């Protein structure tokens, strides 16, 4: 679908296309994303040296993703220490939040501009 | 026979290394076997010292791999179980590996155990056909303790592919802060496009990582 | 009258033993089920199968099953005369060991090839092979080789005449005649 | 010998479309028994004169999920051969392979088939080894492997395919031994 | 059970058109790893009301040529066996087997399933 996007651009919201993929298989939708964005980097590097770039905001929101990727490393870091030190709970509740990270970050993924 | 082995690089996404090697040939024949000679059949070729027979096996074979958690309960019945009920021979050479010789139906049938942790062992059970490996876990669920969790594994253990989601993810947010922090930096010097498409081709190089992470670990 | 009504259903659909009995073995990842016939049963006339059918019960999905059928004609102290006629199937094992056991039925289809009308599709359930690891964990069914040389459990025999693979040969020796082959067969190859 | 090099010479250098001898791999649903299962028609097409002669063969090399697990998986990757044989001008063969779900929809979903030629005079004469020239690498996605059943043209009664509730080894262990919808998303410039 | 009788009952009365459970088998040429192979399509449709529950399964059986020989063959015939679940009325299942050469390349004729 069609998804005009304006607290991304200074300017122009472009009328970005938006692509969803819902399931209950988390892994097929790892799969179905894997060959997508592969796709996407096919089509950006056909069309880079060719087209031209759209200007940025520069605030705000790439600051939104930057707060919210670093509360994230932060706690798979932790995560990978507490893995390493093997205290008790092995690794069940690691790996189902370690999913949750994936789901928080998959959503919204790469607007490409 | 020619024999071909060829070789794809994986890391670069141009194909640039097809290196191809032709690594000898093989002449067989029906005099070279209506003498032996080569062929592996049983219980003689117990005592195992040419290498190249405990591999033609370990191909052959069907392969089965368990992991094998005692949560509250070290875990040792193995090598009981291992020695003495299925009679094992260690193959001195890799002494990882165990060749069952209890001699009806489970003969020729080869193990391997890794104990680290001694909840946590892992198992990879070689078979001579499915039936052997049914009659194995069978024979090894009358003998392990209560809890002691067997679980079927295709593609890697649990703690190695937690490791290596882990760390494609890691990568991934470190690269997707870096595109941030390269932008912040441009704030000081709005922002080149140019440089937001360079960044996120090599952000979209480690997301296609830790998509194949989580399929590995959401089959697990 | 539920009881009343399956034989009610079996009358519906329609006394003289067919068959003799069934047996089965385990060769390696084989399942090989075998029974015996009488005189009634004529091969000659009737192509005849030998089908297995799985119990829903414990196999909660579509798997199809198969199996291989052979005849087995064996003569019998030739030095009236005793033949036995033997038919006999085959299919996987490991496929239906999910469970660590299931029960096969057993099923003898008949039908005639003189009559295109066909008009006698007869069959017979001729019984059923409970099985499970613990029934192999003690033996009991395989066949694990040399120690079972001495073979006096015919079915033993007939298992390896139906698992087998089996290949035929005409040997003409133009310019001779052709006693090599008993020696061969009790001297080189040591035969019982 | 000749043929040889004045095909070398023609697929390693014409950096152009249009090759002399091809091989497109497509991809197809077929159904056995009851399962549906995934089938590589490999076609092989000779546009040119030089008439792959003998000597002549082809190295198919089916490449799975491509990590370096620390267990392994049972099978790495098949890999299949064909002699071809004469395949004079125009001429063309279809070759097709498995790559069907592996014992319990076991597909993880990049999955390359990677084409060669092999060429070698020990075949006809020695007197010094062989040569392999690429050829069609193709890769496998997901989005090929997605079916359309409502969608399909004929609105015909096919049977919803449910694959196995467990696997054959988890079901035996299960027995011896006694939600929201993941989502992800993508923008692009229009 | 009631409607297993009425079943029973409607295929063994020849109301002239096999109304109440049909299966259509017809062949299809595949090709596999080279070679090209025959395969014939078993169809089963419900036309009636009765949903053929859990107790219902289908057997087909693949006779070879008939005249019983000198020589016994390796495989007489083949029998393939599978549970019918819930089909419900108008709903099918298709079937496709192989008839075709492994050994030989060799396929004789008349085969009747």
């Amino acid at each position: 679908r069609e998804v005009a996007m304006t607290d991304l651009c200074p300017a122009g919201p472009i009328q970005a296309v938006e692509i969803q993929v819902e399931s209950s298989s988390l892994a097929d939708i790892c799969r179905a994303h894997h060959a997508v964005v592969g796709r996407m980097q096919t089509m950006v590097t056909e069309q880079a040296t060719q087209g031209s770039s759209a200007p940025d905001l520069r605030v705000q929101y790439l600051r939104q993703i930057h707060a919210n990727h670093e509360t994230l490393l932060r706690e798979v870091q932790t995560l990978r220490d507490r893995l390493c030190t093997e205290d008790e709970a092995s690794s069940c509740a690691t790996a189902q939040r370690l999913l949750q990270v994936y789901r928080q970050l998959r959503h919204p993924s790469l607007i490409l501009l | 026979c020619t024999v071909l082995l060829q070789i794809m690089e994986r890391e670069s996404g141009n194909c640039p290394k097809d290196r191809y090697v032709v690594c000898g040939r093989v002449f067989l024949s029906l005099e070279d076997l209506s003498t032996g000679k080569y062929l592996l059949t049983f219980p003689k070729k117990k005592p195992i010292e040419h290498m190249e027979d405990l591999f033609a096996l370990l191909a052959a074979f069907h392969k089965s791999c368990f992991q094998i958690t005692s949560p509250g309960y070290a875990l040792n019945s193995m090598k009981v179980w291992l020695l003495e009920h299925m009679k094992c021979e260690i193959i001195k050479e890799f002494p990882e590996v165990y060749f069952c010789e209890r001699p009806g139906s489970f003969y020729g049938t080869l193990f391997t155990w890794k104990q680290r942790t001694p909840f946590e062992g892992i198992l990879i059970i070689y078979s001579r056909n499915q039936t052997v490996m049914f009659q194995c876990l069978h024979n090894l669920i009358r003998i392990l303790p209560i809890n002691c969790f067997l679980k079927n594994l295709k593609s890697g253990s649990e703690n190695f592919l937690i490791d290596n989601m882990a760390f494609t993810l890691e990568k991934e947010l470190v690269t997707l802060s870096s595109l941030s922090s390269a932008i912040a930096k441009h704030e000081s010097n709005k922002v080149s496009g140019a440089l937001y498409r360079e960044i996120t081709l090599k952000v979209a190089e480690v997301q296609l990582k830790s998509d194949f992470a989580a399929q590995k670990l959401s089959n697990l | 009258i539920i009881s009343k009504s399956y034989k009610a259903l079996i009358n519906l659909v329609q006394s003289e033993q067919l068959v003799e009995k069934i047996w089965y073995r385990v060769i390696d990842d084989s399942l090989v089920v075998g029974v015996k016939t009488t005189s009634s049963l004529k091969l000659s006339l009737n192509d005849v199968t030998l089908s297995l059918l799985m119990d829903q019960a414990h196999d909660s999905r579509f798997r199809l099953l198969k199996c291989q059928n052979r005849v087995i004609k064996l003569s019998t102290n030739p030095f009236k005369k005793e033949c036995v006629q033997i038919i006999t199937a085959v299919t996987s094992l490991s496929p239906l060991l999910t469970f660590s056991k299931f029960c096969c039925t057993v099923l003898l289809q008949i039908m005639e090839r003189e009559s295109g009308n066909c008009p006698k599709d007869r069959y017979v359930v001729c019984g059923r092979v409970f099985l499970s690891l613990e029934d192999l964990s003690t033996g009991k069914y395989l066949l694990t080789f040399p120690k079972k040389k001495p073979i006096e459990h015919m079915e033993d025999l007939f298992a390896l005449l139906a698992a087998f693979h089996k290949s035929c040969f005409q040997i003409t020796s133009p310019g001779y005649a052709l006693n090599s082959m008993k020696v061969w067969l009790l001297e080189h190859m040591k035969c019982e | 010998l000749n043929e040889a090099m004045n095909v070398s010479c023609a697929l390693l250098s014409s950096g152009t479309g249009p090759r002399p001898i091809s091989c497109t791999t497509s991809t197809t649903w077929s159904r056995l028994q009851t399962q549906d299962v995934l089938m590589a028609t490999c076609v092989l097409e000779n546009s040119s004169s030089f008439s792959l002669d003998q000597g002549w063969t082809l190295c198919i090399q089916v490449l799975t999920s491509s990590c370096a697990l620390d267990l392994d998986s049972a099978c790495s990757a098949i890999t299949y051969t064909i002699p071809v044989d004469q395949l004079g001008p125009g001429a063309r063969r279809e070759v097709t392979l498995p790559l069907g779900p592996g014992e319990n929809g076991g597909l993880d979903l990049p999955v390359t088939v990677s084409c060669t030629l092999f060429y070698s005079l020990r075949e006809v004469v020695g007197g010094q080894e062989g040569v392999c020239l690429p050829l069609s690498r193709h890769t496998v996605d997901m989005l090929q492997c997605l079916r359309f059943p409502g969608l399909a043209p004929p609105h015909t009664r096919a049977p919803s395919p449910l694959g196995p509730t467990r696997d054959p080894v988890a079901t035996f262990l299960e027995t011896c031994r006694e939600l929201p919808p993941s989502v992800a998303s993508i923008k692009v410039s229009a």
